[PDB]
């Protein structure tokens, strides 16, 4: 059986800017898990249909993972705007897969604050897709340069989440996980069209 | 202005102890919390340490939980790092963090330190 419980029941997962990648591959992929499961918030598939996952087979599955705001789940999507889907983690247009999100406030959330979190909201460019930036260069917003020196149009790029225990869902922490799938043998299959590779002893 | 200038670290041998130190100015260093980072080569910046306004509230993540105590002195408006029984993995740039301190700068509101290289590395062949 695949092993997403190693990435959807870690115990502790990394920041948006940081993001952790998984590559799911030469395994049986049990959907039913995902599907049977009200914990789930957010659960939305692009270029495929969630309810009909078993019926397909892909040779990759990359299942990034990372903690972000309730607010800012809607910006995990393709060709989208702000400060995450443009400087911490960007789609591509012509994206393939699904995107999954749970409240996650009883174990990411913390009295004095969790500061294990953090979010780049000052970047140049704008984040390529698939791009990951875990750099801590002084960002130049001004017309001189920093010369790697914090001061006036010239800060840090990365910032906190205060994830402090509050009632608005909006701006408590949310666990997301983006399974972004991909003429090769398709290794990762469903429960049934598995080609005799359940017995491999995954 | 607000600014945090963090001193110490430097090259010690594997089992070697340091002091990293983190002056704070512009704000009231005893209003908010104190949180130590470090960033190994390669790899993203991680929690090390956190502290309190002015308690004696001390919170340590996986990474060096057992060989690293965090203090403040708010009288000198300075928050240390104490390192002991130090391995070639803490080789990294340890870095200062006080949250929510900046007003009026959008939500660019914590105020970070320049960093401190630490590098524990054994002797020559
Ligand atoms: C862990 O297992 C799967 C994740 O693949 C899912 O049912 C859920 O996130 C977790 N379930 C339990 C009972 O912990």
């Amino acid at each position: 059986l695949c092993p997403f419980g190693e990435v959807f029941n870690a115990t502790r997962f990394a920041s948006v800017y940081a993001w952790n990648r998984k590559r799911i591959s030469n395994c049986v992929a049990d959907y039913s898990v995902l599907y049977n499961s009200a914990s789930f918030s957010t659960f939305k598939c692009y270029g495929v249909s969630p309810t009909k996952l078993n019926d397909l087979c892909f040779t990759n599955v990359y299942a990034d993972s990372f903690v972000i705001r309730g607010d800012e789940v809607r910006q995990i999507a393709p060709g989208q705007t702000g400060k995450i889907a443009d400087y911490n983690y960007k789609l591509p247009d012509d994206f393939t897969g699904c995107v999954i999100a749970w409240n996650s406030n009883n174990l990411d959330s913390k009295v004095g604050g969790n500061y294990n979190y953090l979010y780049r909201l000052f970047r140049k460019s704008n984040l390529k897709p698939f791009e990951r930036d875990i750099s801590t260069e002084i960002y130049q917003a001004g017309s001189t340069p920093c010369n790697g020196v914090e001061g006036f149009n010239c800060y840090f790029p990365l910032q906190s989440y205060g994830f402090q225990p509050t009632n608005g869902v909006g701006y408590q922490p949310y666990r997301v996980v983006v399974l972004s799938f991909e003429h090769a043998p398709a290794t990762v299959c469903g429960p049934k069209k598995s080609t005799n590779l359940v017995k491999n002893k995954c | 202005q607000v600014q945090l200038v963090e001193s110490g670290g430097g090259l010690v041998r594997p089992g070697g102890s340091l002091r990293l130190s983190c002056v704070g100015s512009g704000f009231t260093f005893s209003g908010y919390a104190m949180n130590w980072y470090r960033q190994a080569p390669g790899k993203a910046l991680e929690l090390v340490a956190g502290i309190s306004n002015a308690g004696d509230l001390t919170h340590y993540e996986e990474p060096m939980k057992g060989r690293v105590a965090i203090s403040r002195a708010n009288d000198k408006n300075t928050v240390y790092l104490q390192m002991d029984d130090l391995k070639p993995e803490d080789t990294a740039v340890y870095r200062c963090h006080a949250p929510g301190v900046r007003v009026g700068t959008g939500e660019r509101k914590d105020v970070w330190g320049q960093g401190a290289q630490v590098t524990v590395s054994s002797e020559q062949k």
